[PDB]
């Protein structure tokens, strides 16, 4: 079985694809909706490239009550293999919010469809979310964490959202109006910065609530949550000594570094303003003698 | 109708001209965040700036909401909607929203209504006109030149 | 009513994306596709999304017009929503330009008598750049019209007369056969903010530090590199004292201006110095 | 040593508590270090010359519930350190932040 | 940086004349005068490149790797005669 | 009478049984065989549905077809595994009969029953009533454990029991030595 | 190989192209010296096209094919001898050519009175032992236009080098082959052009894999 879960590539077609199916079917609430993932895997990094709509149909009961059309999904198929035989089923998205009851039942119907595992796709097309909205989710089997029957679960991946050259022309066409095409290098890094700062706030917020649902008991207890937050502990370093003077050493001679650059702006600045009082002067002389 | 809706529309904000009614507001504002076809979009946002001839203090509102709305067309009528408001008065708050709007924007549509709502704004000062816009008659964009053109006309007429 | 030439073809985001996908893969034939919308009225043609008919074994000439596959797309696409009619055709045209063929004709006559207001939109996904998507809507002019000489483009409005005819476009003939249209990208409040991941990085990218030993080795790379032009930037200035203007104005012309490089060394290095700086402190105060 | 290494924490330990802990003698609290390391227990290293014997990550064990009140504060004085931080980062450098 | 589509006349940069023109010699046969593109690296217009040319207008718009061009290629270890000077 | 119907066919470990030669199964299988010819042959418009009640939870195996082919294809491959959730098979069933490609052709729902009723009584009154009211005809043929399916069957078909729209009809045939889809032809279909 | 979609390609008609590829040609196969399908109007890389045959060399070997045999031969035994000696025993024996360490010959230069068996035995060659052979006479290669008398020499040698073992066989070649003057006309100046492209495909700058030649003269 192939272990392709490693990286997870969406271009933005898929996703786009995903919103207007949603916007179309006048989904309210509670209502999910869901489609395939068309595109091309059998490597490391499962790539996704296009999708369709699917007549996906469930009333909010009984999670068994689920429907969905079996033809469609090969009629899809053919018509798609017309236009393009470079894209194959890898699975299937739904519109968010969060995983549901029958995500691990109706993954094991598009086994057969698929060649490699099924992949889940959750797509947050209501926009709840700050960070990335999709994440993926391969179904595997693996020990239970409470020391149970070994259980076929839902895995998460590390997706990124990366454009081709056919895509990465239309997203730039789109919002061209709201990205700071100018923006600045440096400024930009920082700013990088602090969003993965505030980011790793959220993420330690959501784990200190979660803790503090457990102690209270409205969830039972995962040894292998409490194993990974221990070995988190574990692996913070203390610094406020070895280590210390070492930090201390290498932000000094790099501080020395940043001074030296510093210099060699300024005396560009220098020649920059020497050159240019000359100019200034020689248009200046040029003025009054022609005048005159 | 897309025929008869412009001017149905345009009728309607010089019927109701200067007065300022607080329910044709609200009905014509509505109406234009929902008809599909451009030209009455537009006839709508032109009548709402109608509406607020005068009241310069009372159209504070619907300016933050149609400078600030998503259709490209409502902020064509904000533009005009303060040409109106502080129309003849030369009031800095109107002068300065106008310039950021003339500066910041897409849809050049909207830089050249709020280019020639500042001149309009300013038509009591006519003397001034040509000094704020000299800058604005030199930029790259062709929709700024028409619009300060069209900005000198209507002030030193 | 002779049209008008204020008629604009609203394309939305979900189409011209498609379009653009379906295009750069099918270099250099001429795929072409349907066109999903509907007629709002006679000003303007909502266009909400298109899909592909298959190119079958002709070339680079667009003349597969298979129906089993379109009716067989629009019957069964009604079962997820997506009622809407066959407003047009989009047929790619790469590396020419944007302008229509003999065939291109014929194919527009046979959708004009069946709806008689279709546009002919042609995508060009080879000259297309990230800002500059060219796309240019046509429809066919009407017959003996040219009597009149009227074709129908009443000019109510400047809306249409601002956009110019390309020139080789008119080679072929534009205002000839099939007078041009107009091409509005109408987005979503939706659709524009969240398309602004495609450039938000990972959550754990920024406070990861790279490997300290590059960030050394860059440095003194970096400043060697920096003495080896400040030395040549000596060189420069003494030799410039003896040169005449209308050679500076071509002199650093295929050959390293040793002032540039220095400056772009500079600000590289500092900005890269800086960010290794700000994310050491940051991780051993925060991380801590 | 699993079990006192774990009460009396502390990455450095000496051979004296471990042989008192253990019963053995101290010459022979080597040999148990060896056996420990070799099995995977700990990754420390031995110092002999002074017996201070020192350590680094221990095997894990399954965590009781007191242990997550200690955690869960640990982790809110974490947090608060880093919301501290970003709120100074932001102040700071409003003027670039686009 | 949309006249650098994909068809492409390969010239020869001969003489820089002044800061936006050039004197190129287009491989059809004859030489020209363009416009050089104000995005190239104007540093690297060595005489006898491998510049790029638009196809209809011959404007100057793409420097190439100078090591490209080359008809005659560097003889690597296929080619590595069998001789010593033994 | 242009009308798209259902197939709920059963394949439960009781319906592997073989009081019906060879198998309730393969006499499923005939039965959904000769239901599939006679609707066809009423109106080739028609379109036939194969749900199966067991191996888990229902599976639906084709969609609302015409066509032998694909369903004979999943014919040959449910294996008889698993028990019959009769309410989640007609709830499925009921939503199958919403989305018919032809938005005339009234409901219809034809079910095989080989196996007890072991669902709730209430429950099951519920969502007869509920076929009841979006005009949804069902019909059950009773082979097999007749002592205890027939203890809800009639109170199903007295729950659905339309009197002017499509009546609905039940079949408990005793298991006979005569071919089924001859006991099925004229009792419950005409 | 500019880029993955970017490629540097030659066009018969003389000028060079930057070209977009397909996306259905493999871009592994493709190296220098490759030929490719060029699509007329907007210049994208259709097909991966195996290497060419220049007409004026099929019309070289494709040649009837003689009737007489060895046996038609009479008195040239030793000499048969002697040339088979290069022929066929390289072609058929190279362990001999190896532990005794010779070199294994290229030419073998068949001259002699007019009218002795110089081109009888050639083409008892052609009939007899086997391997592709390359009947060349010597005006044959000499065109009117500049460089033609030496591309079509190139492309003889390198038809050889795809069809080993190869048997190129000039004739008369005392047409170009004289001895190079030093104040000879426009004429004679590019006629040692050839010369000298012949005579580098012997011994320049490469070994010739598995190709003989055999020359006639009077
Ligand atoms: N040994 C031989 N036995 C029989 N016939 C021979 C022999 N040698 C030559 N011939 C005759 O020579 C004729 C073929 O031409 P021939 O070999 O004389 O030309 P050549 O000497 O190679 O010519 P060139 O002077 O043009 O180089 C045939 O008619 C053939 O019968
Ligand atoms: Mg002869
Ligand atoms: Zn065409």
């Amino acid at each position: 079985m192939s272990l392709q879960h490693e990286k997870v590539t969406i271009a933005p077609l898929v996703l786009l694809s995903a919103l207007d199916h949603y916007e179309r079917t006048q989904t309210k609430e509670n209502k999910r909706c869901v489609g395939v993932i068309l595109g091309d895997a059998n490597s490391s990094t499962i790539r996704v490239t296009n999708s369709f709509a699917l007549p996906f149909e469930e009333d909010e009961k009984n999670s068994d009550v689920w429907f969905l059309d079996h033809n469609y999904i090969e009629n899809m198929n053919e018509m798609c293999k017309k236009i393009n035989a470079k894209e194959k089923l890898i699975g299937w998205y739904h519109s968010g919010p969060k995983l549901r009851a029958s995500d691990l039942k109706i993954n094991e119907l598009f086994k057969k469809y698929t060649q490699n595992n099924p992949l889940l796709l959750i797509v947050d097309v209501k926009q709840q979310g700050v960070g990335l909205p999709t994440d993926a989710y391969v179904a595997i089997e693996q020990v239970k964490d409470d020391g149970t029957s070994t259980e076929k679960t839902f895995l998460h991946l590390p997706c990124t959202i990366e454009a081709e050259e056919a895509e990465e022309i239309g997203v730039e066409h789109l919002l061209r109006d709201v990205r700071d095409q100018a923006a600045g290098g440096l400024s930009i890094r920082l700013t990088n910065q602090l969003k993965s700062l505030k980011g790793l706030q959220s993420k330690l917020k959501d784990v200190v609530e979660y803790l503090d649902k457990v102690i209270n008991k409205e969830l039972p207890i995962n040894h292998t949550i409490l194993g990974k937050l221990q070995d988190v502990f574990n692996l913070l370093p203390n610094l406020g000594n070895n280590l210390q003077k070492a930090l201390t050493v290498k932000t000094n001679d790099e501080l020395m570094v940043i001074y030296i650059s510093n210099l060699v702006r300024s005396i560009i600045a220098f020649d920059d303003l020497i050159e240019n009082k000359i100019q200034n002067k020689k248009i200046q002389e040029q003025r009054v003698k022609d005048k005159q | 109708s897309a025929t008869s809706g412009e001017a149905a529309a345009l009728g309607m904000g010089l019927c109701m001209l200067g007065t300022g009614k607080p329910e044709a507001i609200h009905d014509m504002f509505t109406y234009s965040q929902e008809t599909q076809h451009g030209n009455i979009t537009r006839g709508l946002a032109v009548g709402l700036a109608l509406i607020n001839y005068g009241r310069q203090e009372l159209a504070d509102d619907l300016i933050t909401k149609m400078l600030a709305s998503d259709e490209s067309l409502l902020r064509y009528g904000g533009a005009f909607t303060i040409a109106l408001a502080y129309a003849g008065t030369g009031n800095n708050s109107a002068v300065k929203r106008l310039l950021h709007v003339a500066v910041s924007d897409s849809n050049d549509d909207v830089r050249r209504a709020a280019v020639i709502a500042l001149g309009f704004v300013l038509l009591r000062d006519y003397t001034t006109v040509p000094r704020i816009v000299q800058l604005l008659s030199k930029s790259h964009n062709a929709h700024v030149r028409c619009g300060t053109a069209f900005a000198l006309g209507i002030a030193c007429a | 009513g002779r049209d008008d030439t204020k008629e604009t073809v609203y394309i939305s985001s979900i189409a011209l994306l498609k379009m653009l996908k379906h295009g750069r893969a099918g270099v250099p034939m001429e795929v072409m596709g349907l066109m999903l919308g509907e007629f709002v009225d006679d000003y303007t043609v909502n266009v909400v999304d298109v899909f592909a008919m298959p190119q079958s074994g002709t070339g680079v000439s667009v003349e597969a017009v298979d129906d089993v596959f379109q009716a067989k797309m629009m019957d069964m696409l009604k079962q997820t929503g997506r009622d809407q009619m066959v407003v047009g055709w989009y047929h790619s045209h790469p590396g020419f330009g944007c302008w229509l063929s003999s065939v291109d004709v014929n194919t527009q006559k046979s959708f004009e008598q069946l709806n008689s207001r279709a546009v002919a939109v042609v995508v060009d996904p080879i000259q297309s750049v990230k800002g500059k998507v060219v796309i240019d809507a046509f429809r066919l002019i009407d017959t003996g019209a040219l009597i009149n000489n009227l074709e129908p483009r009443q000019t109510t409005s400047n809306t249409g007369l601002l956009n110019k005819a390309n020139i080789q476009a008119l080679i072929h003939g534009l205002n000839r056969h099939y007078y041009s249209l107009n091409i509005d990208y109408h987005k979503t409040a939706k659709e524009t903010k969240m398309l602004m991941n495609l450039h938000k990085e990972q959550w754990q990218s920024g406070l990861k530090m790279y490997d300290y030993e590059e960030k050394e080795e860059s440095n003194l790379a970096a400043t060697k590199s920096m003495v080896k032009i400040a030395e040549q930037y000596s060189k420069r200035i003494e030799e410039e004292k003896e040169l005449t203007e209308e050679e500076l104005k071509t002199r650093y012309v295929g050959r390293q201006d040793p002032k540039k490089h220095l400056s772009e060394t500079a600000d590289e290095t500092l900005e890269n110095n800086i960010v290794s700086v700000l994310t050491a402190g940051v991780n051993s105060v925060a991380i801590k | 040593l699993i079990e006192t290494v774990f009460v009396k924490n502390i990455r450095m330990l000496s051979f004296e508590d471990i042989s008192k802990a253990t019963h053995l003698p101290k010459d022979n609290v080597e040999h148990l270090v060896m056996r420990a390391i070799s099995l995977g227990l700990l990754k420390g290293s031995i110092d002999q010359v002074n017996e201070l014997v020192t350590i680094s990550w221990v095997q894990p064990r399954i965590i009781s519930g007191d242990q997550i009140t200690k955690m869960k504060d640990r982790l809110v004085e974490w947090n608060d350190q880093v919301e501290k931080l970003g709120k100074k980062m932001e102040a700071r450098g409003q003027s670039i932040w686009v | 940086k949309r006249i650098q589509s994909v068809p492409l006349v390969i010239g020869q940069f001969l003489e820089p004349i002044d800061q936006n023109t050039g004197i190129v010699s287009s491989t059809t046969g004859m030489s020209y005068v363009v416009r050089i593109l104000s995005t190239l690296d104007r540093e690297l217009l060595k005489p006898s490149m491998s510049v790029a040319l638009h196809r209809h207008s011959n404007a100057l718009v793409d420097i190439l790797p100078p090591d490209s061009d080359s008809s005659i290629s560097v003889m690597g270890e296929n080619e590595k005669p069998d001789v010593t000077y033994a | 009478v242009l009308e798209a119907t259902v197939l709920v066919i059963d394949n439960s470990e009781y319906s592997r049984n073989g009081d019906f030669p060879r198998t309730r199964f393969e006499a499923q299988i005939d039965s959904v065989e000769f239901i599939f010819q006679a609707k066809r042959n009423s109106n080739p418009e028609n379109t036939v549905g194969l749900i199966s009640g067991a191996g888990a939870n229902p599976r639906v195996l084709s969609t609302f077809t015409a066509e032998f082919g694909k369903i004979l294809a999943g014919l040959h491959d449910t294996q008889i595994e698993g028990k019959l959730h009769m309410a989640t098979a007609l709830q499925i069933a009921q939503l199958t009969l919403k989305h018919r490609q032809n938005k005339v052709q009234h409901q219809r729902i034809v079910a095989f029953v080989c196996s007890p009723i072991s669902d709730s009584r209430d429950e099951l009154i519920r969502l007869a009533k509920t076929l009841k009211k979006n005009n949804v005809a069902v019909d059950i043929i009773n082979f097999g454990e007749i002592e205890q399916n027939t203890e809800l069957l009639d109170e199903f078909i007295a729950a659905v029991n339309n009197p002017q729209e499509e009546t609905s009809h039940l079949l408990t045939v005793t298991p006979g030595p005569r071919l089924l889809y001859e006991n099925i032809a004229s009792s419950p279909i005409i | 190989e500019l880029s993955e979609e970017k490629y540097i390609v030659k066009a018969s008609s003389g000028p060079r192209y930057i070209v977009g590829v397909r996306n259905s040609v493999d871009r592994s196969k493709l190296k220098k010296g490759v030929r490719v399908t060029l699509d007329i109007t907007t210049l994208t890389i259709m097909r991966i096209l195996p290497r060419e045959t220049d007409p004026l060399v099929y019309n070289m070997t494709s040649f009837e094919q003689g009737e007489i045999t060895f046996d038609g031969i009479g008195g040239l035994t030793e000499q048969i001898r002697e040339l088979r000696e290069v022929i066929e025993l390289p072609l058929k024996n190279p362990e001999i050519f190896q532990r005794v360490g010779i070199k294994p010959p290229k030419g073998v230069l068949l001259y002699g009175p007019p009218g002795t068996g110089k081109t009888l035995l050639a083409k008892a060659v052609a009939a007899t032992i086997g391997a592709n052979f390359i009947f060349s006479p010597a005006s044959g290669i000499v065109d009117k236009y500049i460089g033609e008398s030496a591309r079509i020499i190139r492309e003889m040698f390198a038809y050889a080098k795809e069809h080993e073992p190869c048997i190129i066989f000039m004739d008369e070649v005392d047409a170009i082959g004289g001895r190079r003057f030093s104040e000879g006309t426009s004429a004679d100046r590019e006629i040692q052009r050839t010369l000298m492209e012949l005579l580098t495909q012997m011994d320049g700058f490469d070994n010739l894999g598995q190709t003989k030649i055999i020359m006639a003269t009077n």
